[PDB]
This record gives C-alpha cells, structure tokens and sequence, in this order.
RNA sequence: AAAAAUAACAACAAGAGG
RNA sequence: AAAAAUAACAACAAGAGG
C-alpha cells in the first residue's frame, strides 16, 4: 500500500551531470524527495528552468564560493519547512547541509569535504565529522524524524571497500574515520539504510576516474542514507544501481513503508 | 516605532534571509514579506504570519545595517 | 491592524483550513469562523475560542492572497 | 467589547461543561459563573478567579451557537 | 475590574487562607491583604507583592459567595 | 498605582535584601537601587537591570511595615 | 524615567552587557541603539531583541549612572 | 491491513479474578499476546483446563513460594522461543520476567516488588531497578525488538498520578522512582506506548480498594507497555478501560501496526 | 564419555531445564528430551536436535545429584 | 543414534527446516539429501553443508520420530 | 562421504562458478579445479587450496543436479 | 598421557581454577570430575564443559606435578 | 591427503612466498619450509610451526601447476 | 608427528620465550614445561595447560632450527 | 593546568585569630577564595583597613548578636552574585551562611552551631540540620555546581576522631549527627574533597585549649568541604597544616583543577 | 581507599646504586611494583640472595651485552603473566621491556637508548621510536590498561626543559622527537602521569655529574610514566625526592587510586 | 518548524538560543 | 534464540557467558 522512494544520487557538479543526462533520467525514476549532493552552483543558477524536473519543487543551499560546495532537494510535496546549514562554521558557510521538513519525518542533504585533496582537506573533515556529532547528540530529544541522505566520503567497515589492505592509508577507509563511523551507527542508535535490508558485499558508490578500477570494480561506498532508529523496519529495497553513472558517484535509491505527507 | 521600521523594511526591501527565534526557542527561517504594526508574514514555503507578542529576537544571515 | 485583517478575512471567506500554533507550542488545528480585536473562533468538532495573545502563527494549508 | 462576551454568556445561561486551557497547557474543567474583562469565574467545589491574560483557549464540552 | 475588586475584597475581609497560581505553575499560599491595580499583597510568614500579569488563578480554601 | 511605589519605596528606604523572583523561577537577591514603572534596579557586586513585565514577585527577608 | 538613561549610559561607554531572555537565553553584545519596544544588540551580526521578551540586562564592568 | 494488539493486564492472582470472570473477557477481545503479571499461582496450577484458553498457548514462569510473583503469558501464534528470568537473583528466583521471541519481535512480561509494603520492598524494588536498568543497557545492543509488558509499579509523570502534592513521599511516586522512569524513557531511548497515542490525563491503572478513592477517581498509572525505539511509529491505539476490571489493576490494550509472525 | 552419558540421562530423567552454551555464545535453554553420541535434542516450544561439536556448556538451572 | 531418524523425517515429509551454522547464520530450505558429513539442502539450487558447521536445524512443523 | 563426492565432480565436470562460504563467513567465489577427502582446490585468479574442515557451504550459481 | 594425571592432580586438593574458553568466557571453579571428552567445573552448580570448548586450564594456587 | 601434500611439496621446491589464511582470517606470510600430517613449518625472519586445523586456505603469489 | 614432537622437544631443550597464538587470537607468552600428543604445558608466573585444538600458531622468539 | 585555591578556616574570632598573624600569612598565599568561619564581629567592624586585605574583595555576613558568629569571604575576583542566608530563621539571624555565585559554580562558606553548651544548643543544631537537609535535597535539582566550605562540628563515622569508645553520646559524635552525614553523603550523592586526596584519619581541624591535645594530639576533625558530586574529580591537594594555625581550628588550603571567572 | 605504589627508578647499575643504599631505603617503602631500569648487570647476578627482598617477586630481563641495559621488576603480588621485549630488533636483545600482567591492568617497564654516544645509537634511537609508535599503533586496539614506567629520554613541550634556546640541536630536545611525543600525546592521545598531579615545571628527574648541575640545578626530566586512556584520573602522589638519589637520575614514586589484584 | 494541550515543582543568578 | 553469509585485523594473558 504505502510506499516511499528516496533517491540520493551526486553528482560532481550539477551542470556536467546534466549534460551526462541527469533530469531524463530522475524523470523516469518515480521518487518522491531526490537529495543532491556537490551542486557546484548558486542558487540564482538552478531556477533556470533547465534543472527545473516537473512536479518537483527544487529547494537548493549555496556556498559562499559557489564552485566549492552546494546542495539541492527536489520534493514532490511542499514540506512544512525548509531549513538549511547546521549552526557550526565547515557546514553553514560552505553550503553542506539543507533539510525539508514534513508531517512526521524529516529528510536532510548532507554534503561532506572529501578529504582527498590534502592534509587541510583532512583537518577540515575530522573538524565536520566532531562538530556534526555534536549536533547528532542533541538530536536525540526531538522527535521528528530525520533521513540523512549524506554523501560522507568514508568507509564503515571491510566490505564497503574492495582490498582494504592497500587501503588503510588513503583518506576514505581511516581509522579515526571508521571510529566516527561506528560510534555514529554504533553507540548513537542510527541505522545505515542500504545494510537494514541487503546484508551482502561487492555494493559500491564511488570509483576514480581511473578506467582500469571501473573495468574490475576497484570500488568504494562513500554515500549512506543515516536513519533515525524509528525508521529502522521500514526500509523494504535499497539498491546501488551499478550501470547508470552520472558522476563519480552512483546513485542510492531506497524505498521505504513509509507514507510521506505534508 | 521609530526605529522597529527601517530595519524590518530593509530586510523587507533587500529580500535578507530571517531567523526568528519565538519566546518558545523555536527558530524560524524565512524572509519578511509584510509587517504591520503587529504581525509579521515571513516566508519559507507557505507565507505564515507570526505575532510580534511570540518573537524573542530577529536575526539576519548576512549582517545587513540600518539606513 | 494594517495587515491584520485581510489575512484572516481571506482564511475565513475562503474557508481554507487553517492551523494555529500556540505560544506552548500547541498545534490546533481547523476553520476560521469569526475574529475581532481579540480572540479568533476556531471550527472542529467544538468550536473553540482562541485568544490572540497566546498565538504564536497562523499557517494555512492552501496559500491565500490579499 | 465584541465575539466574546456573546459567547462566554451564552456558555453560562444555557451551563455548559467549558475546560479553560491556559498559557502553560492546563485545563480546568467546570463552569462559568459569571465574567467580566480579564476575569473569568470557574465554577467547581471551590469558585476559582482566572486570569484572562492566561488563558489559551474554551473549549466547551457540548457543541453551542 | 467590575467583579475583580469584589472578589478580592470578600476574599480580603472574611481572611480566606487562598492558593494563588503563577503563569509557570507554582503555587503560593497565606492570605490576601491589599490589593491595587497592578499588585497583590500576600502574607506569610513574610509579606510579599505578587504582581497580576504573573497570576493564573486564585484559589480560596473555603468556598465563600459574592456580595 | 497607589500600592506598589510606596512598596518598593518601603524596601528602599530600609535597604533590606530582597528577592525579586522572575517568572521562569530565577531568584535574584540584592538591595533596590531605584525603579519606575517599567524597570527595578538591583544592587548585587554588579548593579542590573531588571524589567517588571518579567517579575513575579518581590519578597524581603526581614517583616516590613508599609506607611 | 531610568530605563534610557541607563541605556544611553550602556551605549556612550560601549559596554559589554549581557541581555537576559524571560527563558534562560543569554545574550552578550554592544548596544547599538534602542526605542519603545526594542534594543539592538551588535555582535558577529547586529541582532533586535524586541523588549517584552527581556528579563535583565547586566553590564561587565561596574559602571555608574 | 496489519495489525496487532497486547493485552498486559495485572490480574493480583489469577485463581481469585477467573472467578471474577477475566478468560471469558479474554477470549472475547481478539488479542494476539496476553500478557499477565502477578500470577499468584505454580505452572503446575496453570496446567489444568479451566485456565486454558482456546486457540492460544500458555507459558508460565513461577515464583518459589508461589504467593510471591508467578507471570504468564498466551500466545496466538506459537513463538519461536520462550526463555524466563533475567539473569539476576532478584528476577529469577521470584518470577518476575518471561520473554516470548517472534520472528522480528519479542514480547516480555514484567513483574515488580511493589514497595508498598515496607523498607525491605522499597529496597527490593531499588535493587531490581538498578539491575534492570542494567539488563536494559544490555539489551539496547541487540538487533531484536522488545515490548516489555511491565505492571512497574512507578508513575513517571505528574500526569500520570491525582493529586500529586501528596504522593510524593509514597512509593510509586518518589524521586529515585521517577528518575528510573526518566532514565528509561528519556536517554536510553524506549518509548511508553500508552503515551505516543495519547497525551491527555486522567489515564489511570491502579486504584487503592478503599472505594472513595474508586468512584472518584483517585488513581495511579503503574503499567506500561515499554518499546524498543524501532517500534514507536507503529503504535495505534493505546487505552486502559475504566469501567471492566478484574482486579486492582486495569488492563492496558495497545494496538500496532506490526504483523507478528512466527 | 562414561561421564556424559550418566548426567545428560539424569538431566532427561527428572526434566531439569537446561541452558546450553553453544560456541558462539547463544544460550538456547529448554529440556533435554533424548541424545546420542553426537546430537541433544531440546524442547523449548519446538525441537530442535543441537550437535554437540557447538555446544560449550550445559548448565541446569537448579542443582542435581 | 537419533541423526538418521530425524533427518530422514525432515526428508521424507518434505518438511521446510531452518538450519543454524556455528557462526549464527541461518539456512531456510527442505532437506534434499544427507550423508555422514553433508547435507544437501534445496531452496533455489542445491547447496551443501558440512555437518561440522552445523550448529542446530529446526523445523517448522514438529515431527516424530518412527 | 558418500554423497559429496559425485557433487563435486559434477561441479568440477559441467565448470559451474561456485561459491565457498568458510566457517566465519566469508565467501571465496570461483570454480573447483579438483579435490581430495581433506582439500579442495579452486581458481579465479590464481589456483588455491581451501581446508575441507572450514567450510561450511558450497553454494553454485546456476542450478546442476546430481547424476 | 599427560592429561589425566594433571587433571588429577588438580582435582584431588580442589584448586579453585579458571577454565578459559575459545570465547574468552573464562569460568572459576574446582574440578569434580573428567572423562576423555567432559571435564565438571562446580563454582554454585555443577555444570559440564566439553573439552572442545576450552582453551586453557589454569589454576590459581602454583601446584605441582 | 593424496592431493594436498604434492601441492604443499611444489610450494616449497619452488619455493613459493605463500600467504595462509587462517580460520579467524589471519593473513600470515612466508615460505613453507615443511609439512607433517598436522603442521606445517611457515619459514620467515623466525620459522613458526603453524597447525592445520586453524588454517582456512593457504594461496600462492605466483600461480603453479602440480 | 614427524615435525611437531621435534620441534616442541627443541623449544622443551633450550628454555625459548615461546609464544602460542590461540585461533581467537590469543597471544601467550611462555616457556613449554611438557606436551604430549593432546596438550601443552605452558610455564609463567602460573603454569598454564594449552590443548592442541585451539593452538593456531606456535612461533619462539629467538630462531631456532631442527636437527 | 588550572589550579583554584580555596583557604577555608574557622578563626574564633577575627580580632583574636589577628593579633597571631592571620592577615600577614593569608596575604601571602595569593589565595583565590577565603572563608572565614565564626568571626564575632560586625559588618562596620570589618570596615576599617586593619581587618581589609588590599586587592582582595571582601564580603561578609554578621549576625544580629555579632557576639555569637558570622562569617566572611575574600575574592580579588568580583562575582557574579553573592547571597547571605540558607531562606529560614535560625540561619539568617546568626551569618551561618554565604554563598558566592560565579559562572558554572558557586563557593559557599557555612557556619554550624557547636551544640555543646546545653541541651538547648543540641536541639537547636538538629533544626538547623533537619531543614539545611532539606535545603540540599531542593538544590540537589539545580545545574550549577556548589562548594561548601563547612564547619560542621560533627564527624561521619567510626574511624574518623580519635578514642571514639567513650565519645559514642557526647555531642558532636551523635548518632543521629552521624546519621545525618551517612544520608548525606548517602542517597544525597554529595562528597569532601579531604577524601579524594587522603583516604584516612589522623589529621584533624579541632583541638580544645590544653597541653595534652597540643601534645599528645586530642583531635577533632570538623572544617570539612562538601562537594556536588560533579566536582569531586578536580580536587588535587588538601592541606590541614598544624603548628601554622591562628585559633583552636586548623586551616585547610585546597587546590582545585577549576578555571574560576567572572 | 585504594592506594598502589608504584616506584620507577632509573639506577644506572643496580650495584652503584646498591653501593649508595637502593635495596635497604626500597626494603621500607612496601611498595606495589618496583621498575629498576638500566639495571647494567645479567639475571644470575640478580641471583645474589642479597638482592632478594622482603616478600618481593624478581623478574629480570638483560641484554646480550648486560651493561648497554636491563630493566628488572619487584612485586610483592604474584602476576598473571610476565613478558619481555616488543617483538623487534633493537627491543629484544637489550633488555628494554618487561611488561607484568596483572587482572585488569598492566605495568610495564621501559628503557630507552640515550642518544648521545655517537650518532648511530641516535639512529638506533629512532628506529625504536618509530616501531615503538608501531607497536603502540598495534595496541589500541585492546581492552586492558597499560602503565609504561619509561625513560624516554625526551622532553616533550617548551614547559619541560631549563636553558631553552640553546637545546635546539641537542639529542633530547630535537624537533622529531619532540614530534614523536607531541603525536603520542596529540593524535594517538596517551597520558602523562607526572602532570596529571602537577601541570608545573621546575622538577627534573636527571643531572649531569657535574658540581653547577647539582647546585645551580642543571636537570633535564627523563623518567615518565605513560598511561593509556581509561587510567588517567586514579593517579594521586607522584613525587621525586632529591637528595635521597642512587644515580644520574631521580627516583620516581607514586599512588594511584587502584586496586591491584592477581 | 513547534506534543488537540502535565487541576498546576513556596520557585534552576539565568542552556549564543527547550 | 542465532545477520541466506565482512576474498579474509603478523594476530585483544582471554567480556560466569557475544
């Protein structure tokens, strides 16, 4: 009877991805709140009525340099509330952080620095990943419901990377992060949305752009959906489709037994 | 009002995105559509009224200054 | 009152249901009746009056227009 | 002044089981013996004297008017 | 204030032991001995001033009529 | 008005070390410095501000006799 | 009246005084300026602080009127 | 579509209220698990036809000395486990807990030392407080979901009690007592179910048998039906009828949305 | 061997429950209603046959012998 | 011995067991075939599970013993 | 003993992907080269030789019977 | 050759010993009885452990062969 | 043991650098210096004696043929 | 049988610091009083009893070789 | 490394405790909180520059009597609040209690009846007692951590005085003065800092005026400091030194791990 | 109270400083755990019965060549285990580590190479810094406390070392091994129980032999005690006695607040 | 972005935001 | 009362019960 989709898919500049045919596709999909991630455009940029999917509402959080962050949310209902950045200063001026807000659950892009670059990137990241769990542990007196469609950019454990021997040293699969990690879904109660139903290895989101690691499937999962743990049962089908890429990333597409409402 | 109106009107006028923290502690982002003497409309989604009697303080996002 | 009375007027004619958000934090929700300087009648089950010094919001379901 | 006292005396002539709900969200069930601006008597055991300033809403317990 | 002053005369006069309620809930207890306006005069084993836009209801002991 | 300034006066006069209670249940202890309508100062190590809207009540610690 | 005189003596000397919200919410910051109904608290971003949702405001340092 | 409903009604001997007439109230409610606390009887006693229901199983934990504790519950479905006792001596020896495990859920009675009785109960009762509190910060771990049916004996809330003022020097109602009850509830997490549906007074469980406090409702809120956080959407209709009641205490009859299995 | 035999058939004779540990660290607990050289089979609600090569320890819930 | 009987019983019935390994994972299927080390059980292809894995089989509807 | 050996020789024989899952759960997919009573031996990559002892499935891909 | 007479020998004087599982559980007790596949551990009730469970035996007192 | 002691016998005339996978998923390296029925000697800086019931697999670096 | 009882009889001889690695990872510092076919004597500040079925590995920390 | 030094002493008398060398050492020790316990003296005594020390601020509390105590407190840091009497009657007429309120703590000095001067004394410190317990038992609900620098003339328990076996009835070695402190320290949850740092006796803060408690060490251990227990980690050294001590009480110098500030 | 004595000393030779009066000043101090480090003598010269002490447990571990180290071990209390060496190359033949299990914690101790005779005893210093961080890498992931009684040989802030411009270039204050330490106490996030009780300097624990170091107070602070986090607030007396010294060094005693059981 | 609502904490020197 | 399953922690002196 009830059904929800949400699609969680990013996509490395919004722009290349729709040039990659990003809104044909999320056209044909039938979800109801997609959550992108690394827009890499103002918000003055995607009232153009190119981005503009029809029967979505198209709700977008900026950087302040617009090339190095943005987030957008494209809703079928008009939520209650539209709020964005978190309060501390790596979310809020950078543009990682929007959330709608619904009838009894609450759904939040979430945008992380990927830690790649180099060793700032990575103070940056550890600075994000403490105070974003600062604002996790005052989360739990409240009860609306949150669905944190987050691309994190870090592994959880040995089967979310492919030979985590050689890969103990890249940013992505470190210690300190695997502890955030599970301390996030371990101690705090949160549910990782694609490991509720399919309990299986050999899932991955993120490649390089090295062809010979898309060729054998050198792959990593770097984008969760983080559930409150009231929404823990409802989660029926979470799939990684491994064909159809429009960046880097691939898409996240989970279907809950939720009913969305106003 | 001599001074509560050229600072509702310029965030009115240059369209600078609101937090209204109530007397309850709820924030409420927006922008000022209208304000009367009473209540003022801000609008995230759906425009909503909110009396001035429940708004503890008014902040903006972007500091913005009075004429 | 420049911009009191038409807003709810307009709830009121239209008979847009309607939901009042109390200075506790309340959610009421229903039809606006009638109103004055001072209360706001509220149609559910039971009409209620609610004084406007404990209104918080008034958020309608379908936006309304002046 | 206007809506109201049409309607507090209405909740008290045709004696009506009114729960006032106050500022803090506490009802108090019972009856109106008599108003006037900013007092509201509600009668039980023991009459009490309610501020009108703390008042939220009346809910009556019949449908009335 | 045309049925206020009376009640609290009556309930002044006869020195009924009253439980006065506060806007947040708490309760005072003593007896009425002035009233103005603006203020009640409690009285305890000390003597406060209550102010009346902090008041929610005031409870006599002993149910008294009105004169 | 003609019950609360003579009051505050009282609890001037004496310098006696009152409590004025807020109306969130904060007790604030000190000597009244001076007040109008609107405010009551407060004489602690530092010297405050306090506006009547959120008083409660003003109780003293030793028994005052009013004029 | 002591209310703007004690506000305009906050001001003139630039004083780091702490507003007090009727919840608990503490506020530090300079005065800009003040009416009937509001004060203005400058900071990282200049805020108002309507009046009626005031319970104190403290000076830092010791000041006289 | 789905559904499910728990009857945890306290019956203060199960002899002295089927006399009473609670099996034929029982059998014509449609419950799925019924869950009863405080026996008063051996599983030897409970083994005879007059106890039986039809079309539900009967497992029973007892106490040592019977007259103590004594927990019972009916099964519609078969479970796929019935394990008794905690783990600890104030649980096990006096037969306080019984645990029937589903194929996602399981559904636990709860007993308690009462502390109405003297020091030496309220001692008792602090201990096992203290122990399951212990046993909860165990369990919260686990990947089961738990519906602890628990005739606890304390009010958590002022609402949950009339006349308060004078209650807070009786058991049931102290401050050590409703700091448990905040514990439980408030950071570990668990959910009352009889709170989600309905947040309005005068809901009571217990009423003392002097009759003044009966007709006019001078009564106390001691039951609970206490959720694992995976299970507070699902949660319907929660209510404890007034009017027909077999012992000192009321039944608590809460409907979810879960489809129970095997 | 000599020893096994003689205590799990005292344990079926007088129908002690039983918590058997297996290797993983679940404790099934029920009654041991026959066994063999390499199998136990308990009841709990339904019986199940538990390999002796998992179990680590049969515990009685209450004394013997 | 009590092996043979009940796997037989499981077999012959055509009885949906549940088998549970030694590190917690359970096995849903019918039992197809077994031997002194295996048993080969069917519920998409068939799959072969050494005994000195098994930890306990239950089945969902009880049986007894010939 | 009696039965696992014409079932590995048809997954040697038809050249079936199977799937081993070892006794702490990890699964080692490719295709069996041969096998004794004590080892078997398979390849994706490069050849190797899996104890008996830890296995505790031998899961195929698409559905074979035994002769 | 070598086990039983140390199982003996720390079983006749009732050295109050740990026995450590392939778990990690270890359980405190004295030996009451052994065969070629069960030991007998009692600490509050006597318990049976299979052999291919246990890890180590150590014993608290240092005795000797 | 007819077809894992000429595999075991190839790794060590070649001399191979194996990797031996243990049955709780230890990875340890080395050179097989010898094997018994029951050990097998696993030759590095120290030559430990690693026993067969706790290996899971044992792989090869290079590939071989018997 | 033909490495083993060599090989702990060359670690009995000289007292080496052996270490027994358990298949749960355990680490064991030690020296080995005895052994037999089934069981290891381990010599500390106690003297340990290791069975043979849950020994992974038996690695001494100063190299030695077998005749 | 923080480090906050309270000096609390009980001086007999600050004229008395003065013309010994109370202001000349306490000068020297750039102490942070003074409190000084049983002054005798008047607001208008200590006034004058004899009893002032420069560069500290001085608060005090005499009683209406100033023959029967008083207490006072230095601070060169000025606190956010400073509060005189507990909110009863036997309290505030005698300057038995003041209580400076800095942010996120507050240092309290507290003066107790001696009780050995009659029986009406005695009875007079357990009212004083009963509702100082129930003045603790309101503030146990408070955030705000608090210090209590209290001479309480009683002891806790059997090992703390010496030749305890004919002391069991004189007064100040009660049993329900003794009672008292075991609740306290009890279900009350408070601490000292003398025993986080010296878990032992034989180091006392009480010797009557005779040669034979100077030498061969009659002691009584009174000045103690109660703590919330949410400061009882802090507390690094406690010092009771003998010979140095200008009145029949021994000073107690503490050093804590708290950053003190406006 | 718990009260553990743990004493770490650095002699230098066990009989030069038994010359001086080591054994009969540490034969009245019953304590816990005694840590003789560069002990420059073999096992059987420790067999001398001269040696053996009041009740005390010897364990001893040497050097191939005894004089380059050796630590030793007193302990009254029978451990679970005791070990020796690392498990590399420059750990193992000097007698630098010997590590007593006891239940629930560990104390191990630790020599390090000085560093100043010649630059390849500098580079074999690094070398066993760098595997030593290794091996404590390796470490955390366990559950029980570890206490390392080491002479590092390294001063870790600009807080710790007198003469501060010109100890630039100096083996003992250089740049990466003040980095090692300030990533051991920084990102790895170990403790220093020598300033969990006092977060002040101007206390050294070794003198040069000269007459302007030993009167003019030339010291440099070498002798530490390193403890893992969850033992970094039972730490209560940590003192270095100066006069009463047996080397180079200062002997080191402390109390924590534990209980040390076999 | 807010508990269709705690017959009521003789009282949180005050949660940069219930 | 048990993750239809971690291409695999050179290794947790050991979770009276993972």
């Amino acid at each position: 009877g009830p059904a929800m989709r949400i699609i969680s898919v990013n996509v490395n500049g919004i722009q290349a991805a729709a040039e990659r045919g990003l809104l044909s596709w999320l056209q044909a999909q039938n979800a109801d709140v997609i959550c992108l991630q690394d827009t890499r455009a103002s918000a003055f940029d995607l009232d153009d009525p190119s981005f503009q999917l029809d029967g979505y509402f198209l709700y977008a959080c900026d950087a302040e340099l617009p090339e190095q962050g943005g987030v957008a949310l494209y809703s079928r209902l008009q939520p209650k509330a539209v709020i964005s950045g978190l309060g501390f200063e790596t979310a809020d001026r950078y543009g990682r952080y929007l959330q709608a807000d619904f009838d009894k659950v609450s759904i939040a892009t979430l945008l992380l620095p990927s830690g790649q670059s180099g060793d700032e990137s990575l103070n940056q990241k550890f600075k994000f990943m403490d105070d974003f769990t600062h604002y996790l542990s005052k989360q739990r007196r409240k009860r609306r419901e949150y669905i944190y469609c987050g691309s994190l950019y870090v592994a959880h454990q040995k089967m979310d990377v492919k030979n985590w021997r050689e890969c103990q040293q890249m940013p992505g699969f470190l210690a300190p992060e695997r502890a955030w990690l599970d301390e996030v879904f371990g101690n705090l109660g949160y549910a990782d949305a694609l490991r509720e139903v399919s309990r299986e290895g050999d899932q991955f989101s993120w490649w390089p752009d090295s062809e010979q690691a898309e060729m054998l499937n050198l792959g990593w999962r770097f984008d969760y959906q983080v559930l409150t743990p009231g929404l823990r049962r409802f989660v029926r089908n979470a799939k990684l489709p491994r064909q159809p890429r429009f960046s880097q990333h691939a898409p996240l597409i989970v279907d809950y037994d939720w009913q969305l409402s106003i | 009002h001599s001074l509560q109106d050229p600072y509702l009107n310029t965030l009115r006028k240059e369209r600078v995105p609101v937090s209204i923290y109530l007397v309850n502690g709820i924030k409420l982002q927006g922008q000022i559509e209208s304000f009367d003497q009473f209540v003022i409309l801000l609008k995230n989604t759906v425009s909503q009224m909110v009396y001035k009697h429940a708004i503890s303080t008014v902040v903006p996002s972007r500091p913005v200054r009075l004429p």
